[PDB]
């Protein structure tokens, strides 16, 4: 009797354990008031370094005893105190997942790629990319210096996108793809940085591949008129240059870009040896969309016919990506008459409404 | 069991006193948190 009243108390002290160890946890975390965040400029001592804080100034500085002297250089990421200004710690790795994100399993060296409408890129590409990446130590006693660096443009509205993102994961190559949007809309003034990044982390993940669109922001102004507001859309060039002049060209990192207009391009630099092997490429033709719409229709309960060829016959003048519109075009009709197996008569006035949609 | 109770009646003042105690430090941060909040 006397006894359980007793053992529901060192189940009730333990229950405090827990609890007190907490409520003395956060306490111990208030006191390490916070700190404040820059980048170098450049060295000058172990005694004295640079820095520029995120808040404009450019701070002249010392540091503490711990960290490596080492590791504290140029592009370096930084944090310090607030009165005396001393730098105590780094974090490195600027996540940002919804820029970049790997594709390990590219590096199967088996992976697939069958989707339709061109054979010789994918073809000539891997006479492009693959061999000075498996066994390059040829490219150099035979005499000849391999590219550091592709271009590949077109008209838009042609998925290209997924297509390099393929055939270096056939070819078992580490792949990754970060668009030049984010890096200049989320990161205003704190872009380059993150390039640097992008390539160091690429490194020692060697072999691996670049792909990067909308490659025509770097730009901005072009230095349209060499004023200093332009500093990020300047410099964002410069970054780019001088890292890819860096890789030696050994045969473990290549990189890919990308656009609509190069004409509209910066040959300031990306024209004469650094992205010098430029390739276009082009449109289906009277099989390729079947070789296309073999995909995309393929994969919804239609009714199962080929009008695929009397139709194709119809449709001229017809860009790539508008596809996965042209069955959908179609797929807000069968609801309509309320279906589940559609027709190709939905089909043979699909695009006749389409055609007009090109005008504007 | 005569001395059962004269023995584990000992016990549970103590962890009376066990409790207490616990209960106090726990409420002194409890208090410093709304100090510094
Ligand atoms: N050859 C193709 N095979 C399959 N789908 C394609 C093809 N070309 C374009 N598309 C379609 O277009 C879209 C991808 O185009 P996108 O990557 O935006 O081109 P770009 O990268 O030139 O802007 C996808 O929805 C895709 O289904």
């Amino acid at each position: 009797r006397y006894d359980d009243q007793l053992k529901q108390r060192r189940q009730n002290i333990r229950d405090l354990e827990k609890l007190y160890d907490k409520t003395e946890n956060d306490i111990k975390a208030l006191q390490s008031i916070g700190q404040l965040i820059g980048e170098v400029m450049k060295e000058l001592s172990e005694e004295k370094y640079i820095v520029k804080a995120s808040s404009g100034p450019r701070y002249i500085v010392g540091v503490r005893n711990s960290v490596d002297r080492s590791k504290l250089k140029k592009g370096v990421r930084v944090t310090l105190d607030i009165t005396t200004l001393t730098i105590m710690r780094i974090l490195p790795r600027e996540t940002d997942p919804l820029v970049y994100n790997m594709t390990s399993f590219e590096q199967g060296e088996i992976t697939f790629d069958g989707i339709g409408g061109l054979t010789e890129q994918i073809r000539e590409l891997r006479e492009v990319i693959e061999l000075p990446l498996k066994n390059p130590e040829i490219f150099q006693r035979v005499g000849i210096k391999p590219p550091k660096g592709v271009l590949l443009y077109g008209p838009p509205g042609t998925g290209k996108t997924l297509l390099a993102k393929a055939v270096a994961a056939t070819i078992g190559a580490n792949f990754i793809f970060s668009p030049a949007s984010g890096i200049v809309d989320k990161y205003i003034g704190e872009s380059a940085r993150i390039i640097r990044e992008m390539f160091a982390y690429a490194k020692e993940h060697e072999p691996c591949i670049i792909f990067m669109d909308e490659v025509d922001a770097i730009g901005g102004r072009r230095f349209s008129e060499g004023t200093s507001a332009d500093r990020e859309i300047q410099r964002t060039l410069m970054e780019l240059l001088t890292q890819m002049d860096g890789f030696d060209n050994l045969g473990q990192t290549k990189i890919i870009m990308a656009t609509n207009r190069p004409d509209t391009l910066d040959p300031a630099l990306l024209r004469p040896g650094r992205l010098d092997r430029k390739v276009e490429i082009p449109l289906p033709n009277e099989a390729g969309r079947l070789e296309i719409f073999k995909i995309h229709t393929a994969k919804v309960k239609k009714t199962g016919e080929f009008d695929f060829e009397a139709a194709v016959k119809m449709s001229d003048g017809f860009n790539g990506a508008d596809i996965r519109n042209c069955a959908t075009e179609a797929g807000f009709f069968a609801i309509r008459d309320d279906r589940d197996h559609i027709n190709p008569d939905d089909l043979m006035k699909a695009v006749r409404k389409v055609a007009e949609v090109k005008k504007l | 069991l005569d001395n059962e109770i004269r023995i584990f009646r000992s016990e549970l003042q103590r962890l009376s006193h066990e409790n207490n105690v616990m209960l106090e430090k726990i409420k002194d941060n409890k208090e410093k948190i709304k100090n510094n909040r």
